[PDB]
């Protein structure tokens, strides 16, 4: 049994999407095909539910009016249509797989749940457009714990879409290296930064960098970081 | 849906015992065979009986010995007598019917039910 | 449904529970899920009571009453991760809240430091300032940002790190925005922070 | 007056009466196989049902080129020759058995026809052995055919009905004694009818010989005195009288095959009823077909008798009463059209959908029967070539696409089946029209040129 | 709201003795109750923490394996049981409460101490 996601990507809010589940390595007409989304951070959500025929078909409410959901048992493929997105449908979507007449069985005694599930594929509703990030030094204050620990950081700010990563010293350092999860800006926009608890006497007097590299914008920009 | 219909099943501890009826309306059912199959989560449908419009019961091989399949005609129906049950029979029972849909045609025609849940457990 | 317990902290080889709340007369016999940080859930436990082909007999549901549990028989080192429940309803069907089993340990009162906006920023026109919490436990803590004794709020967003592999202990970040014609006006910035392992709040400042 | 047409009216009746008899209880056999294979599942009942769709047409397609005997024998005997008539006889079983020699053929081929179907193993390895167990009755068919058809030739009906009626009676007890492996007897689940239908064949082609052989009434003849020979020049002359009857029930069959392949896309609720329907109107059309037959032995007496005015009062008198006795089975039908729909299922849709088609049904028996005592009243006349041509033309070309136009196609809301029983009764109608004209024309003809015609 | 902390004396090494915090004012079965304790001319570092009913207790790097808390939300008593004590341990332990909820380390009220000391 396989199922497999397809169709998911950035799109201007008050857009339209549709999304694909291709089913295949079952019998179709047995089974109904649950779609689920999950909030980037949050709980699991259901969304819309199909059996092999347009007769059965129900919504959550939260998107009740604004969702279609059909199938196509010649090719084992079931559709969501997405329109009117709104800025909080940013998710992920996974397709899974439960009996067919669900609602007739279940019982206070009987649950059958959902057997398989695809990987799902991520959707993300633009406000702005692509970007490179810009690099900023945390510079490790002469005060701050002069003689024991000592903390050096690294900001990037406004850049756009997400996947990003930074490096220290290409690689070369891996002591105490944090880096915090990308959070949403009120402005549209990504932020980040990473810090090492590199010990003190001058650092090593090597002077350490910052290996950022956004693969959108193709920008691989060095940031020096020292104090003052 | 409408043919067929299922009724019976319920919660039973292991080592206990039920019987499943299936009632069938809109067919001859003195001219047909009859079935019961299941389906757990995550397997996939299989036979578990059959009796055939004049006796000759097809057990199944993990099944012989403890379920006695019987069908009686003045009121048309079949039944099921599950005896001692076990945590792997818990599934959601199926009823299945073939034979001639009138007197006058040459092919067979198959009806579904939609099932009735069976779960064995403490 | 509400999950009453919303974090565990258990060690390798304890017995754990879980308990899920059916809030409503609506009981339908709840199906427990599992899901690693990433990944698709997967089954455990289905009808309340019955156990997925392919799953080891650690696992194993219940109900009380009208409230249904899953106990674990010793926890091993895979199972780590989060568990939601599955109440279905008269057309729909709805997940707990989900509660997230995180591994025992000492507790450590964290580190603070405080960094200075980058000059570079400067000339950009918004300045933004960041103070971190290092290598503490739990992970329940408590960042206050105070400019000149004023309690500032709604400027400041924080992300925290996950559990480290090697120790198993978090890292915090708070990090406050302020345009330009603001921070100039200002003297003293001062980042206060609270936890369980403090007997008294420590604060870290800097004078621009 | 009308004391004198009557007269005629009360013979015909009397040779018409025991023929029905003896063709109700031809179906008995098939319909006594089905239903005694359906007491021990429903894999035999639908495999045995397969074997008898194959069986039948093959079986009539040969039957229908040894009733042209039937005018052949009749004729000579209103003559009064009679010494002729152990010659024909002898010539017409020739034919029978080399008549087989194409079917055995391709009853042999069912195989292929069967994985042609989309039909499962389980039951396709018994309907196999079904047709291989029957295949050994088509040499002992044919000729109790052409034995039964000098009998009718000889203006002697009796003894058909008699030995069918006991055929059947024999049928019953027989097939439980090798369907239910009992007295020593193989278990042969779905290939006991099988071998029950060819040991009754057998049977009542000896009792008939052995009837033939002692009877006091055929004393006259002297049949089974002779050992003559085969001879191409005139055994011709047999084959090409035959032919065109055999044509034209190969292509109504084809006809009524093809209709239903163009029913299939609809639904297949519509196809039960559509089904349903089509055999009812199968099962009264002996009626008609039995009175034809009694026509065509006293049209072809006149003839011999060198009489003219005796052919056209018969051949007129046949098909009042051919028109009467559609009428009342046609009123006997439209009345009753709720229980026989209840014998035939049991879903209320098909039931509700069947009540429909019942009533073009009734059209449809009111119009062959005309049709067909026309048609037997030509074969009286020895003219087996007109109903060819007349009926193909009425059946192919105006039957079939007048059904589709109306169907399908949506011109002048489409119609489901009505559309193409409304093809079937065009035709019809425009058969009966054109056959009726043809024996007009050949009614209206010289004393020497319709007994020329006639005497070839 | 009043803290008043109990049960201490001098105690040989690797013996046992059980504290108790006599709470009023206050119900404890809301909040945590935390433990702390201060050497003479020392800071006050951590030694225990005893959250609600089903949440568990955290122990300190040091007083790992050989203390023990446990909380009485019906008498409104926490109680420390100590075993296997060191001259080490001599310390003032001081009680707390935590006010917050969410177990944010907000802590507002001490008891007055109790002298505890080991020594053979």
């Amino acid at each position: 049994v396989q199922l497999v996601e397809s169709g998911g990507g950035l799109v201007q809010p008050g857009g339209s999407l549709r999304l694909s589940c291709a089913a295949s390595g079952f019998n179709f007409s047995y089974y109904s095909i649950h779609w689920v989304r999950q909030a980037p951070g949050k709980g699991l959500e259901w969304v819309a539910y199909i059996s092999s025929s347009s007769s059965y078909t129900s919504y959550a409410d939260s998107v009740k009016g604004r969702f279609t959901i059909s199938a196509d048992t010649s090719k084992n493929t079931a559709y969501l249509q997405m329109n009117s997105l709104r800025a909080e449908d940013t998710a992920v979507y996974y397709c899974a797989r439960g009996y067919q007449y669900w609602q007739y069985h279940a019982s206070w005694y009987w649950n059958g749940g959902l057997d398989y599930w695809g990987q799902g594929t991520l959707v993300t509703v633009s406000s702005a457009s692509t970007k490179g990030p810009s690099v900023f030094p945390l510079a490790p204050s002469s005060k701050s714990t002069s003689g024991g620990t000592a903390a050096l950081g690294c900001l990037v700010k406004d850049y756009f879409p997400e996947p990003v990563t930074v490096s220290w010293n290409s690689g070369a350092l891996t002591s105490g290296v944090h880096t915090f999860p990308a959070v949403l800006q009120s402005s549209g926009l990504y932020s980040l930064s990473s810090v090492v608890t590199v010990p003190s006497s001058s650092l090593g007097t090597q002077t350490y960098i910052c290996n950022v590299n956004h693969k959108p914008s193709n920008t691989k920009v060095d940031k020096k970081v020292e104090p003052k | 849906q409408r043919q067929l219909v299922e009724s019976g099943g319920g919660l039973v501890q292991p080592g206990g015992s039920l019987r499943l009826s299936c009632a069938a309306s809109g067919i001859i059912f003195k001219i047909n065979d009859m079935g019961w199959f299941r389906q757990a989560p995550g397997k996939e449908r299989e036979g578990v009986a059959g009796i055939t419009s004049g006796g000759r019961t097809n057990y199944a091989d993990s099944v012989k010995g403890r379920f006695i399949i019987s069908r009686d005609n003045v009121k048309n129906t079949v039944y099921l007598q599950m005896n001692s049950l076990e945590p792997e029979d818990t599934a959601v029972y199926y009823c299945k019917s073939d034979g001639l849909i009138s007197y006058a045609a040459s092919q067979l025609s198959t009806y579904w039910g939609k099932g009735t849940p069976v779960t064995v457990s403490s | 449904m509400t999950q009453s317990p919303s974090s565990l902290s258990a060690s390798v080889g304890d017995r754990v529970t879980i308990t899920c709340r059916a809030s409503q007369s609506v009981s339908s016999a709840v199906a427990w899920y599992q899901q690693k940080p990433g990944k698709a859930p997967k089954l455990l436990i289905y009808s309340a009571s019955s156990l997925y082909s392919g799953v080891p007999s650690r696992f194993s549901g219940s109900r009380s009453g009208t409230d249904f549990t899953l106990t674990i028989s010793s926890l091993q080192p895979e199972d780590f991760a989060t568990y939601y429940c599955q109440q279905s309803s008269s057309s729909l069907i709805t997940f707990g809240q989900g509660t997230k089993v995180e591994i025992k340990r000492t507790v450590a009162a964290p580190s603070v430091f405080i960094f200075p906006p980058s000059d570079s920023q400067l000339k950009s026109g918004t300045a933004s300032v960041v103070c971190l919490l290092n290598n503490f436990y739990p992970r329940e803590a408590k960042v206050q940002w105070k400019v000149d004794n004023a309690l500032q709020s709604g400027n400041s967003q924080e992300s925290v790190t996950e559990q480290d592999s090697k120790d198993s202990t978090y890292s915090l970040s708070s990090t406050l925005t302020l345009s330009k014609a603001d921070y100039e006006k200002h003297k003293v910035y001062a980042c206060e922070v609270t936890h369980q392992g403090l007997s008294s709040p420590v604060t870290k400042s800097f004078n621009r | 007056s009308v004391h004198r047409y009557k007269k005629e009216a009360s013979n015909l009746i009397k040779l018409a009466t025991p023929v029905l008899i003896a063709s109700v209880a031809q179906t008995g056999m098939g319909f006594v196989d089905t239903i005694m294979a359906g007491g021990v599942s429903a894999i035999d009942m639908a495999a045995v049902s397969i074997a008898a769709s194959i069986w039948l047409p093959s079986i009539l397609f040969g039957v229908g080129l040894l009733m042209a005997l039937v005018p052949v024998v009749a004729q000579l005997n209103g003559a009064g020759r009679q010494h002729k008539i152990p010659f024909e006889v002898h010539q017409g079983l020739i034919l029978a058995l080399l008549v087989s020699i194409p079917i055995i053929a391709v009853l042999f081929q069912t195989q292929f026809i069967i994985r042609f179907m989309d039909v499962e193993e389980a039951m396709a390895t018994k309907t196999v052995g079904y047709m291989h167990a029957v295949i050994f009755a088509v040499p002992a068919y044919l000729l109790f055919q052409a034995l039964r058809s000098f009998t009718d030739g000889m203006s002697l009906t009796k003894p058909a009905m008699v030995i069918g009626f006991i055929g059947l009676l024999l049928n019953i007890p027989l097939n439980w004694i090798f369907v239910y492996g009992k007295f020593g007897a193989p278990e042969l689940g779905g290939v006991g009818c099988g071998v029950a239908t060819a040991i009754v064949y057998w049977i009542m082609l000896l009792l008939l010989l052995f009837y033939i052989v002692t009877s006091k009434r055929l004393a006259h003849v002297k049949v089974f005195e002779t050992f003559h020979k085969p001879q191409p020049k005139e055994l011709i002359r047999l084959f090409r009288l035959g032919f065109p009857v055999a044509a034209a029930l190969f292509f109504e069959v084809t006809l009524f095959a093809v209709v239903a392949l163009l029913v299939a896309p609809l639904g297949s609720t519509v196809v039960a009823a559509h089904q349903v329907a089509l055999n009812f109107s199968s099962l009264v059309f002996m009626f008609p077909m039995s009175i034809g037959a009694a026509v065509s032995i006293r049209v072809g007496h006149k003839l011999g008798e060198q009489d003219t005015k005796g052919a056209a009062i018969a051949a007129n008198v046949g098909l009042m009463t051919g028109l009467a006795t559609a009428c009342i089975t046609a009123l006997l039908t439209v009345l009753f059209r709720e229980q026989i729909a209840l014998l035939y299922t049991e879903n209320q849709v098909v039931v509700a959908l069947a009540m429909q088609l019942l009533l073009f049904a009734a059209i449809y028996q009111c119009m062959d029967a005309v049709q067909v005592v026309a048609a037997g009243s030509l074969r009286g006349y020895k003219d087996m070539t007109a109903i060819f041509h007349r009926t193909f033309i009425s059946y192919w070309v105006l039957g079939l696409p007048t059904g589709y136009i109306l169907g399908m196609t949506n011109w002048l809301q489409p119609l489901g089946a009505k559309g193409f029983w409304l093809g079937f009764i065009i035709g019809l109608s425009a058969a009966a029209l054109m056959l009726g004209q043809r024996l007009y024309w050949l009614q209206k003809q010289s004393d020497d040129v319709q007994l020329h015609l006639a005497a070839k | 709201v009043q803290l008043q902390e109990s049960g201490g004396g001098l105690v040989q090494p690797g013996g046992s003795l059980r504290l108790s915090c006599a709470a009023s004012g206050r119900t404890i079965s809301r909040y945590a109750m935390s433990w702390f304790r201060q050497a003479p001319g020392k800071e006050r570092e951590f030694v225990a923490v005893a959250r609600r009913s089903g949440d568990g207790a955290f122990y300190a790097d040091s007083v790992q394996g050989r203390f023990t808390v446990s909380r009485d939300d019906a008498k409104n008593t926490v109680y420390l049981q100590m075993n296997s004590l060191k001259p080490e341990d001599t310390a003032v332990y001081y009680c707390a409460i935590d006010s917050d909820t969410f177990y944010s380390g907000s802590y507002d009220y001490w008891g007055q101490g109790t002298q505890v000391t080991v020594s053979s």
